């Protein structure tokens, strides 16, 4: 019933994807070996929505790990939950892309894309009725942006009616661990803007910004950053994994958040985000959570929403709570801040709640926002691309794989178009 | 994932003897030839309880080869892989390329073919030599030309030791460097460089070694070339490969000259008194006198910069450190690459040799960065070459080998083409 | 009741034939000494269909090992199950054929064929009612193709009404351990196409191709290759060795698979083929088995079926299972892939099931397919024969035994005819 | 299954003394004459607890025969089987064929008859000689002609040592080789060949024996001729017989000249450092300088190729190795035989002699392959023969024996017929 096919592309996509199966396995109460040791019967009610049944009451995940570097799979396979994945799903190349979009899209990806399409076809026909695709990648690099965006195009050709969901991390100028980020970035959004129906814009610097102020971790690693973004992946698919008073499927989130076919780049958020040294000094009631959800500094994107206007926003709550306090908080949050909300839509908020909260927390929610402040990211990314493209810097490596410079200009044409599209509705 | 290497000349084998002793103690490989997927990149599995490196030390003069055979590290290297010639190149580009070069490449070129056939994940090549001599100039351009026409697509990580501005070991090294760079300018994908008096300045100030030797110089060089390939050997939070050095550092195919540096360099007694974190060493590698080349980075502009860390370095304080470098106006980046930063991290920490000059440190960094600052060195090398070329100095030895006056003019104008490219790209 | 006379010709036929008696002996629960130590009573219900009763509750197999090289029988007799065979059945020459079809067919075979006809006549008259002949040989070499195909002609003369079944391995250009393969190949198919009613086309390279992908054996030997092909020999004769809900005899398989008298070259397959490191991560239900049966890469022939159209296919299942899931899987597998099935036949699939699965497995099946993709093997085999025959290469050795070059041309005439016959129905 | 052998000349008995010591230590046969179906091919059962080889060492000069009688291996060989003559052939084809040959074949020919009658599974014959001498040229053609008219249908595995291109032991060896090949061209089914300086090149480069002797040369030759017959002795996964060498290698009855090579050749100290698998040795035997004949296979085209392995070699990695040889364009196969590969495997591994030059290896390979590359050697031998034939050099000794000038013309034109066949079949 409404299965979701997971596909982990790129290095970062495998990390957050590995953490995604980790955090939800504790919710469903699945051992790392694959056997069930939970407590609730509702965990088995919708275990098939992500997993597949097998002999001995073992549940293998419907994960397809793809990467052009075999060392990444060795770290994921040797992890805590690395043994639960299927060995057949671990398809991979031998030579890395080396942070080149042309290599992972034309030459290095084309030899492997024939091998992955037969694998995802197995997981697609084996299910009862597939709903969509939950993909994880990074706009930087070559294997994430090149090969990850390639199979988005092929899956659009084969399954044009299904939902194409993407949890994509993207670069920024303050934190940049790669020189070829704007070239890889502008080439990836050309495919995401046309093919995919929904995308979550996650900025890496905001993952560090949120851990200083609210969580105040003194020694944060990448695993801590994967924990908070993977919680958002669990929040979006909570309504169909457990029952609730007001269920909202991933398609039900799409129609409320995607007012136009190109304006589907969202801005995720999550709460409660509180340190252990300040957990006792906080009330779990919803008004203290609602002010944290719509906070300018709480979200995992560096774009300040006060510099623009929200097109449409969704909040999927979790846990047993009172609906009047939930619904009335959505009223005062938007009318008091009417300047930060478009007047040509009467109600920008979408509500949803579930009866089964995460383990260890009684009250929680996930913030999903499509705002016009995201064009600031497209502004700085476009200027970094135009600054390096205007003298043809770092393009001769791309031409070696048969790539034309006009495609960079066509990607540049798409960049200012979607920038001007967000500027139309502000 | 695997990679092979060939060492040429006295400069190569002295670094070859110094780097492979570092690689063996990292993976617990005793010098007698024996002690999972960490040593498979460089070392093979010789049946059961025995290993062999993927190394071929080639040299025309036989004093270095048999010394390695009679050295302490006898059982590690293969006895057949240690190739030896018959007559020395004798500090001549032509003699190691045409007379002695042509008659020895045939044993060498077919060896790297079949030595690569047993491998399957050959990422590329890395060489070790110095253009100040004959075998490091002539024979190196010959083999690198002979394999580039065969493979081509694979990478080539050149490690050449250039002469210093005022210090020098030979007298004809401009003739040796200017001729071999004419062939290296088009075939080499990237080429990291090392200097003579600069690396002496590292151990003089920070390491306080007032009487060092080449044995001490090659140790910290082994730390550099082992740290760049440390990502493929051991697991890391952000794994990088050898192909990253081509995409992130080479903006144009004929401007392929990054710099090289390393930090922290600190002695034993000074290690315990000095604080170890990413903030202080991030400022140390960007310090101009802490580089391995006598060249002022303030004069030029960094085209691209790459960083590779080791040890317990979390991604928080390392990102705050480089952010302070961006707002620091002591150095200036070029407008053609604003986001010219490539960060890397490996979990395995920097090791230490028993009895070595360097001390044990919980973290380290090595920066490779392309810049327009090295144009003045090519102007300096080209300037002094015109003084000797005007008097036709040391020319009768090269034409006695088989060359003429014409290709000297090609070597001059090809470097002249590089200077106009360096001042144009530096706008 | 419907006895089958086994006859092991050639070196490879003795190996897979020796493995054939090995794998079925565990199913019937027969000791290597010859005594019964099974558990089920149905094993004795149809033990006479292959074995003969003797004193002391000992069961000798009805195997006739023929070979022109005495060293082969010493290895088979000294094997694990080598002592159970009859010593009188071990008839053999002294001088090998040396990979020459003329030697094993005219001179070296003619002196021994008088000796083997009196032996098979003993096993034929001793039975209650013989059904057919289960022969194993190789199209390469001289003793397998020359002497093995010779007695097919003599048995056709004596028993023209009985079924002539052959499990024949055949060469390929990628893996070729003999220089005289196309000459021996084209001479053997001249006899198999006219005399035999059914034949299984097994390609040696596909035996290696299947062990990399699905089974992933790191050190495979010839014994591992004999295990998977011998399972297919057990699958074809399962319906008469044990009871079932829908029994299909070997003659019942022939009429469904052999639409024309010459088009009887089949393409075997078997499932489940899963390694020990991926057995727990697989479901034994029939839809995961059905997609593996009709898979292009699962079969033991290198001809890709997607380049042609299936003439007719049969699948003999094994084990207690549900018929609705079995039958409905045959519906969606053919209609979704109608391009790979002929439109001038409404239903190409033949169904069969048994209640007694193999030992150690609860669910299994064997794939039997007659497809037009097999002409690709006849194409490359014909070009290798025509390439060497056009200048009379390696023919002077054949003329020494009195063989005429016109017979090579007559064999060449048969080759393009059966090639064009498969091309007629595509 | 059994097979008999006869050794002719100094070249034969030196290989005879070297090969039968290898056969005895394989089957645990001590040199005193004593220690199931493994030794029955070559050695008989002499009543109870005693064996005798199926060997007859024939030679006209008696120095080699009585040395074997007074050698260490006295009790193994029969005292009557060691036939000795009265007068040496003296490097003459005619003298060992007519004067001394006719008076000694009668004891020899009837011996192999009754020595075969006690046998029952005689597969064929294999001889050992060298056409560079007299007894190896004249007497060998006489006996091989005398048994071919009797048996005919049985195989004949000739093992002749041809002279090198520039190295040579005699001066009249073109006259000896050109006359005996006139009779061998039609009666011999197949004939493997060995060279003098080529086998020296094997032990010089790979085995690093700078001062070898004929005792060392015959050891690795014994490994070759013992490995081809290892399939009939011990059990194998793919058993091959002596008749396979006639069908798979002889495309035409008058083109019956395969090459010979062996791998891996490696010393003791080098065996432990070098990796042992099928991939590296499969490339070693196809290496042109690793052959037992100074001949370039790149010039010609392989008509057919046969492979025979020993030891623990699974059929997976050996099939992947030869598949890499097919796509490798360094060598080119002829269009008249695309699938020119005959693979074989035996379970019994390669042994090692106590005190021998070769080291113990867990696997081995020996390749016998027909090719059109050997036409230039016949052109070389025919070319130098015309220089001496034009001056009538060394002719008065042959006509003094009983011959004339006519059959010299037949020997010339018969080899001239072979060259036009080699250039025609090589199209
Ligand atoms: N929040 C996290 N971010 C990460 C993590 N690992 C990397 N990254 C960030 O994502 C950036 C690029 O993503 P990747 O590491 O996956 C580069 P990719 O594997 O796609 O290409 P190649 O490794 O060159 O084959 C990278 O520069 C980091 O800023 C992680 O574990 N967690
Ligand atoms: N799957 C298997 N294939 C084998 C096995 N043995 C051989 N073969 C393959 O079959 C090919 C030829 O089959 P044979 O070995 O029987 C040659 P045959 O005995 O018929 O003739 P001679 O040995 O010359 O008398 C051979 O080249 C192999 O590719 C085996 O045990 N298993
Ligand atoms: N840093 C460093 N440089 C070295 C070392 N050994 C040699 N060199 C360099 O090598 C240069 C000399 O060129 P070489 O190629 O070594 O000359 P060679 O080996 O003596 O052989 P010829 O050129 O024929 O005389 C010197 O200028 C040194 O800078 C070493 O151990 N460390
Ligand atoms: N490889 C090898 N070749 C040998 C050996 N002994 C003899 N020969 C070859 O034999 C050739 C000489 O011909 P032979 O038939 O031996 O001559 P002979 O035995 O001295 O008798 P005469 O011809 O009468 O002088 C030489 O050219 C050698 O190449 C040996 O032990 N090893």
């Amino acid at each position: 019933m409404r299965e979701i096919v997971h596909i982990q592309a790129g290095q970062c996509g495998n990390q957050i994807g590995a953490k995604f199966w980790e955090v939800i396995s504790d919710e469903h109460g699945i051992d790392p070996t694959g056997s069930y040791h939970g407590d609730s019967d509702l965990q088995l009610e919708r275990i098939n929505v992500y997993y597949n049944e097998a002999a001995g009451n073992k549940y293998v995940p419907r994960a397809i790990l793809v990467d052009l570097e075999p060392g990444t799979m060795d770290s994921v396979r040797s992890g805590p939950f690395g043994q639960i994945f299927r060995p057949d799903n671990f398809v991979f190349g031998q030579s890395g892309a080396g942070n080149n979009w042309a290599k992972g899209h034309y030459t290095e990806g084309a030899e492997l894309v024939d091998s992955v399409l037969d694998v995802v076809r197995k997981e697609s026909e084996s299910c009862d009725c597939l709903q969509g695709f939950q993909l994880t990648h990074s706009l930087g690099g070559g294997t994430g942006s090149g090969m990850g965006t390639l199979l988005i195009s092929k899956i659009r050709e084969e399954y044009p009616d299904r939902i194409m969901n993407t949890f994509s991390v993207m670069p920024s100028p303050k934190v940049s661990d790669t020189v070829v980020e704007p070239y890889n970035a502008t080439l990836s959004v050309h495919q995401l803007v046309e093919n995919t129906d929904e995308t979550y814009s996650i900025d890496n610097e905001a993952l560090y910004d949120i851990c200083f102020r609210t969580l105040k971790l003194t020694t944060p690693t990448y695993g801590d950053l994967n924990h908070l973004v993977s919680a958002t992946m669990s929040g979006v698919t909570t309504c169909l994994r457990f029952p609730g008073q007001l269920n909202a499927d991933l398609r039900k989130l799409a129609v409320n958040m995607v007012p136009f076919p190109r304006l589907h780049f969202f801005m995720p958020g999550f709460a409660p985000l509180t340190s252990r040294g300040s957990q006792q000094y906080r009330a779990l009631t919803v008004p203290e959570l609602t002010q944290q959800m719509f906070d300018s500094k709480n979200m995992m994107a560096a774009c300040d929403p006060r510099h623009g206007r929200y097109l449409t926003v969704a909040a999927i709550f979790r846990g047993r709570m009172s609906m009047k306090e939930v619904d009335e908080q959505m009223l005062n949050v938007q009318n008091k801040n009417s300047s930060y909300f478009v007047e040509w839509i009467p109600n920008n908020v979408k509500t949803a709640v579930c009866d089964i909260p995460p383990r260890g927390l009684k009250m929680s929610a996930t913030f999903i926002g499509n705002s016009t402040a995201i064009q600031e990211l497209f502004k700085r990314i476009s200027e970094q691309f135009t600054a390096m493209f205007r003298r043809k810097a770092f393009l001769h490596w791309y031409t070696g794989e048969g790539m034309d410079e006009m495609e960079f200009t066509e990607a540049e044409s798409n960049m200012n178009d979607l920038v001007s599209e967000y500027q139309q509705y502000q | 994932r695997e990679c092979i290497s060939v060492h040429v000349g006295q400069a190569g084998v002295q670094m070859g003897n110094a780097c492979w002793e570092l690689y063996c103690l990292e993976h617990g490989i005793q010098p007698d030839g024996q002690m999972d997927d960490s040593f498979t990149t460089f070392f093979c599995e010789t049946g059961a309880g025995k290993h062999v490196p993927r190394a071929v030390f080639v040299d025309l003069e036989p004093t270095v080869i048999d010394e390695i055979r009679n050295g302490p590290y006898r059982q590690l290297f293969h006895p057949e892989q240690l190739i030896t010639g018959k007559e020395d190149a004798a500090n001549n580009y032509a003699r190691g390329h045409y007379t002695i070069g042509k008659e020895i490449i045939d044993p060498v070129l077919d060896r790297i073919r079949k030595l690569s056939d047993q491998c399957t994940g050959l990422q590329g090549f890395l060489v070790f030599h110095s253009f100040g001599g004959g075998t490091g100039s002539g024979f190196t351009s010959l083999l690198m030309e002979r394999l580039s026409v065969d493979y081509g697509k694979k990478s080539k990580l050149e490690f050449s030791i250039y002469p210093a501005p005022q210090v020098s070991t030979a007298v004809v090294e401009p003739y040796n460097s200017i001729l071999t760079t004419h062939t290296t300018l088009e075939h080499s994908d990237c080429a990291f460089m090392v200097d003579n008096e600069a690396i002496y300045d590292i151990c003089r100030r920070n390491l306080d070694i007032e009487r060092p030797t080449y044995t001490n110089l090659n140790r910290l060089i082994s730390q550099i070339v082992s740290s760049i390939t440390a990502s493929l050997r051991f697991d890391g939070a952000l794994n990088v490969d050898l192909t990253e050095f081509q995409t992130n550092l080479v903006p144009y195919p004929r401007i392929h000259f990054p710099l090289a540096t390393y930090a922290p360099v600190i002695s034993a007694e000074k290690a315990y008194h000095e604080q170890l974190s990413v903030a202080e060493i991030t400022n140390a590698c960007f310090e101009p006198a802490n580089q391995m080349v006598k060249c002022d980075p303030r004069h030029g502009k960094y085209m691209a910069c790459c960083l590779l860390y080791r040890g317990d370095v979390v991604p928080k304080d390392v990102n705050a450190a480089i952010a302070a470098i961006k707002t620091k106006r002591s150095i200036q980046f070029v407008d053609w690459c604003p986001t010219g930063f490539k960060v890397g991290i490996n979990y395995q920490p920097p090791t230490v040799v028993p009895g070595g000059d360097l001390a044990k440190v919980q973290r380290a960094v090595c920066m490779l960065s392309n810049t327009t600052a090295i144009a003045e060195a090519w102007a300096r090398l080209d300037h002094k070459f015109d003084l000797m070329y005007a008097k036709r100095a040391f020319v009768h030895w090269y034409v006695g080998e088989g060359m003429e006056e014409g290709e000297f003019s090609e070597a001059r104008e090809d470097m002249a083409a590089l200077e106009k490219d360096y001042e144009e790209v530096g706008i």
